[PDB]
């Protein structure tokens, strides 16, 4: 990654995951499952559309090539009309592999500080309430209920709710 | 224990992009935005049929060639096909000045109204009806000449006289005439067809002067002509008035084109069929809403960019790292 | 935002501090108020403004057209000049509307970047001191003097100077 | 009930948007327009010169000499020429300035000219160089005039036009820019009267040159009720270059030419007025007095002048997104 | 910098570090020294590599001027054909001034990224095994030999073989 | 004392610097210099072809056949032509080469000509084929003579100059370059002299050209003590296409003529001083040779072969490492 998330400490990515971009995978004594971010994946479809039609629009101006004859007295004129063409189509095609390569870049990255932002969301609300497992995945020291996995996703989570419930777990073992 | 994780979307897409970082990078969404794909045809173009000058070339088609006689009346056209191996074009040896210029004129045109800029009763004392050539058959005639032209002769009497004629544009439309000046191998040709004498042409308008006489000497035979003619082409203005004067060697205009005026002219193979387009290239039909296209440079209508790019391909999706099983 | 620092989980911003980019808005008994972080803003200021300027630098050169006169027997080149001028146009119109949106993109993240790590060096010098609440802020395990905020924002706050005091309310 | 330290951001009264490749209308505390979209509507010197305001004249009026360009007549010295879009007096006797277009030009930068006598009337020995005038070149005060920089030369009452010659050989330190001509009757009995009988030409040389024309007579439509023309040219006297001229009749003579002194330079061809203001930034369609990097008024401009493009507004972000409460 | 790692929170870089772009320096009972990551400075290496041949490909075309002759009647042409050739001149010198100038302050960022992340891995492990000093150093809070020093570079890092003795040890200070 | 691991970064004791859009000046720790400004200063052999040194003799000169051009004279191959900026040996005979400009692009792109007699002296009857010569055009030898690709027909002992006809078939392969005149003196009494009395003309033509020009008499500045005039012209007689040549009088005629190939790869001429030595190169600019793998090069605009894009630019720095920050010691 660049954020380092995606194909990063989070090794991989959710083929169960289907209503999103980005997302949460619970476990819990009533289920288990896969549950895409509305609002992360929304805000970025609206950016990434506007990229698309932003560069779409941008590039909608057509440079006309032309068709006229030249004497066999009109090199001159008519090499610099062959060099002319050549140099806007260079200037053109330029512009366009130079601008793919850039903006899939940033694309990426954009996709990979998502995913980041999401993961630091969470975790700056369990505390130590839960275990930092790898790829991105926490192990609660509490039962969390789905009301609780709820709350962390729309960020009404309840620290001090879980706290006493947790540390008697915690150093338990 | 209870698990909450955080991740992201991944699927059986094998589409890869680029980056400046990274070659073939597989991802979950992405758009094409390059079309390289095209209907090898001649469309409609603002549903208005193309013109197929068929065996004739543009020299063929405007100065009238009698081999070219299926395009004779008025032509509305959106672009010109010109097929490239067309045989029928100056018969009459000699150079059309100012070509490039003229084909140029002739393309930005949309349509053009023949009729009888100076009927053969213009000129007095000579013979419209003699002049026709062996290097300039119509399908059915061995001798003839451009039906927007005519090789004006003297009269069984010797002398050629001084001929004049007038036209008044008095039209909203400019007018595209021809012209030209014979220029006999021989000083023997030159008395049998034309008086004794030094010999003129000449021409004008309140824009324009034109004067020339004939270089009597042998070229090469060119359709068996050691002979030329001078073609000239002009455009009167509307509003303006042409004068002619000549004693001789005056190839006259006859006929003109009344002509309304971006557009282009196609050399090519292609068949022109019975289908509509809104983009067409000179190598095809593009049916598309792609942003740029690789198929040609030269079109007309509204198209996409032209780019030497074999694929363009923006990414919209993050990485695709799906589960291995 | 990209950072997600900026309309992310910071979620507004402060009409309140005037004299900076990026701040601080503490609460203590003596009050509370707003204070930017001067080497931060300045140092974006200073970063911001060569970005201008790299880019009115590199747009100084002209296409400079001319209005020459053609005749009837120049319609060609008096087109070829046509599309040449408007072809150079058409570049860079495209090259200028195209930066400044690509810019834009780029420098509302550099604010979101260093308003997040100041977040981030706060929450360094902090650690168990502090709590750390979903917005940027902090609540303090201990009492705090206009002393104490003025060191968290000097960079040199005094950790286990409060320690034990902060032991103690965090599990008290 | 703890104290806290927050980490936020700036935010103001602000409503300034800008775009991103990401999102639109995004309000933002500190920005910078960087396209100039306002002009003041007028003509006004540049680098402390005034431009030159042809009027009434065309360029082709005021550098031949039109009687009725009088006030133009002389030394001039200019940072742009302004020549008005219903400008009536140009070339007053019908007929064609021969390479207009590029002598146009070359006049077109140039900053000063100074006119000065290359051929006195005492040159041409044995013809009459004070009745060539006619009724299509009135001065104000006079019905039948000509242009001041040539002479009309017309045969001596007793016959005939001799070989008349001039030379100027050109010592100075800039070059010499002369205007000529070849005068074209609409009979030979005007071809009699005015010059003599024979075969005229007029031949013109220096190192670098050769001219060579001889009249063409016949009859032209009638503009200024004359059914004659002119055919006008021009040219340039490097320095150190000779001059040489003979004609046998025909010859338009070369009375007054320009010392010609040559950046880059504007024809603006408007109807703005021009004031007494001073200006860093001159457009085809006012004034740019700014800072700002890009314009969006014309591609056609003198001075230091920021780049134009078709962009409404070029904003950058300097400030953040303004989120206030 | 802007992710701050580099002449950021930590302040300075390692004249003594000279297999890599990016690593560890440790101090141990058994020694003291400087390794480089070895994976994430092949991947900056790749990446960057990859950059530069971009550029230098996208770069491949050259506009042609040639010098024609031009005469004293063919101004216009002559000066048609200098205003192509510098309209062109001037587009390409900003293109790859423009480029270098914004190629370069993102690749310095991307090694700014890789510190970061570097150090976010490192300390997402220790936990409170290990003390927070400054300029990203970490001191272990438990005994740490050269075998537990590569777990750590090896991302296979034991926080319960250490917690218990790391635990007693902060107690005790 | 504890147990401590640091997370840190490469640094060295480089002073390279690079910029930035945000930051002038930076110092880092590898770059690479993408612009090379870097020329030898003079011109190589590039497809292992040499180019074409016209040395004291302008383009003019050389396929006019200037006498003093004699170590030009014969067959020439090339892979581009440098022609030296004060060459005297020109156009020797005052007068205009008609379309020149286009003769020059036309000559360029052709890598290489083989000369051969096109018209033989034969060709025309009547007249004095032996008395064309003037002292504007001198040989290194001798004080009067004229070009080599030329013959300036005069008249015979007869007071009339005969109607003269020549025809040159082009039975295969090759463009041919070949040149003609129209002689202008600067009196009816040298036209009578030199030429018979009456209306003159040369009148040419082939196929696809005509030519018709008139002699124009007048007094003309005096250059190499000439007040006379000669107009010079060139044209390209096409494979299967048939050379006319007439005239009355006044005609300054083809005599040799060059065959023509015309090249694949980019045609140039170059007008420099630089020298000519026995190198390779796979770029020449006009300023001199680059040897570089570098992207681009701010040298020049205009060259042959494989060149770097160039721009005004000058510096380009890519950064590759890391901002360079080494410990300070004292
Ligand atoms: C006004 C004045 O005094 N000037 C001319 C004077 O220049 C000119 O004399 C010419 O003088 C030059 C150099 O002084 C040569 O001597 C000319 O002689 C030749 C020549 O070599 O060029 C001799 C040669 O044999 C001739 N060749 C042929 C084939 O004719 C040529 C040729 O005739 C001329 O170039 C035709 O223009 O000239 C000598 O002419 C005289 C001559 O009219 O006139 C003075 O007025
Ligand atoms: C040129 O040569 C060809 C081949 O011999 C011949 O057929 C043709 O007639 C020639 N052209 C002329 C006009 O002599
Ligand atoms: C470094 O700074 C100097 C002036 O301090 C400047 O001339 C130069 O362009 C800068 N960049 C480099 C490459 O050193
Ligand atoms: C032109 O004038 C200069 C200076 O008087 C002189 O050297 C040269 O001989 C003159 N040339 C002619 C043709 O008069």
């Amino acid at each position: 990654g660049i954020f380092g998330a995606i194909a990063g400490f989070i090794e991989g990515g959710w083929t169960g995951m289907i209503d999103g971009w980005y997302g949460y995978h619970h476990e819990n004594s009533q289920g288990s499952g896969y549950a895409a971010d509305r609002e992360s994946t929304q805000k970025a479809i609206d950016g990434i559309t506007n990229k698309v039609n932003s560069i779409i629009n941008k590039m909608n101006t057509q440079f006309e090539a032309v068709d006229h004859e030249f004497s066999n007295l009109e090199r001159r004129i008519g090499n610099l009309n062959k060099r002319m063409e050549d140099g806007f189509l260079d200037v053109w095609t330029y512009n366009a592999e130079l601008l793919v390569l850039l903006e899939n870049e940033r694309t990426l990255d954009l996709h990979d500080a998502n995913v980041k932002n999401l993961y630091e969301k969470v975790k700056s609300q369990l505390r130590d309430n839960a275990n930092d497992l790898g790829n991105g995945c926490f192990e609660f020291w509490h039962k969390c209920d789905n009301e609780c996995m709820e709350s962390v996703k729309n960020g009404t989570y309840d620290y001090p709710k879980y706290q006493k419930e947790s540390k008697l777990n915690r150093q338990g073992i | 224990g209870d698990k909450i994780c955080i991740g992201y979307h991944a699927n059986n897409s094998t589409t890869q992009v680029d980056t400046l970082l990274e070659k073939n990078v597989t991802v979950t969404h992405s758009v094409e935005l390059l079309e390289n794909q095209k209907e090898k045809r001649f469309c409609k173009i603002m549903n208005k049929a193309p013109l197929d000058l068929k065996d004739c070339t543009i020299e063929g088609w405007i100065l009238g060639n009698p081999k070219c006689d299926l395009l004779l009346g008025d032509q509305s056209w959106s672009y010109i096909v010109e097929r490239p191996n067309a045989q029928n074009g100056i018969c009459y040896p000699g150079v059309l000045n100012e070509l490039e210029e003229l084909k140029a004129f002739i393309g930005s045109g949309e349509r053009v109204e023949r009729f009888e800029m100076f009927p053969k009763s213009t000129w007095a004392g000579v013979d419209t009806s003699r002049g026709v050539t062996n290097a300039c058959p119509s399908y059915t005639i061995d001798s003839s000449f451009y039906r927007n032209l005519v090789w004006i002769v003297k009269t069984d009497s010797a002398t050629y006289p001084v001929i004049k004629g007038t036209y008044n544009n008095t039209g909203t439309q400019p007018i595209l005439y021809f012209w030209g000046v014979h220029h006999p191998l021989d000083t023997t040709v030159q008395d049998n067809l034309y008086g004794s004498g030094d010999k003129y042409v000449r021409m004008g308008t309140e824009s324009m002067n034109f004067a020339k006489s004939p270089e009597i000497a042998a070229r090469p035979a060119v359709n068996d002509q050691r002979s030329r003619i001078d073609y000239y082409w002009s455009v009167l203005r509307p509003g303006e008035t042409l004068n002619v004067e000549s004693n001789g060697n005056l190839i006259a205009p006859w006929y003109a084109y009344k002509f309304v005026s971006k557009g282009a002219v196609f050399k090519s193979d292609l068949p022109i069929e019975n289908c509509d387009a809104t983009c067409q290239t000179i190598t095809g039909v593009l049916r598309t809403n792609k942003t740029f296209q690789n198929v040609s440079p030269l079109w007309i209508g509204e198209c996409p960019k032209y780019v030497k790019s074999e694929s363009l391909r923006l990414a919209t999706g993050l990485r695709n790292v799906p589960q291995i099983a």
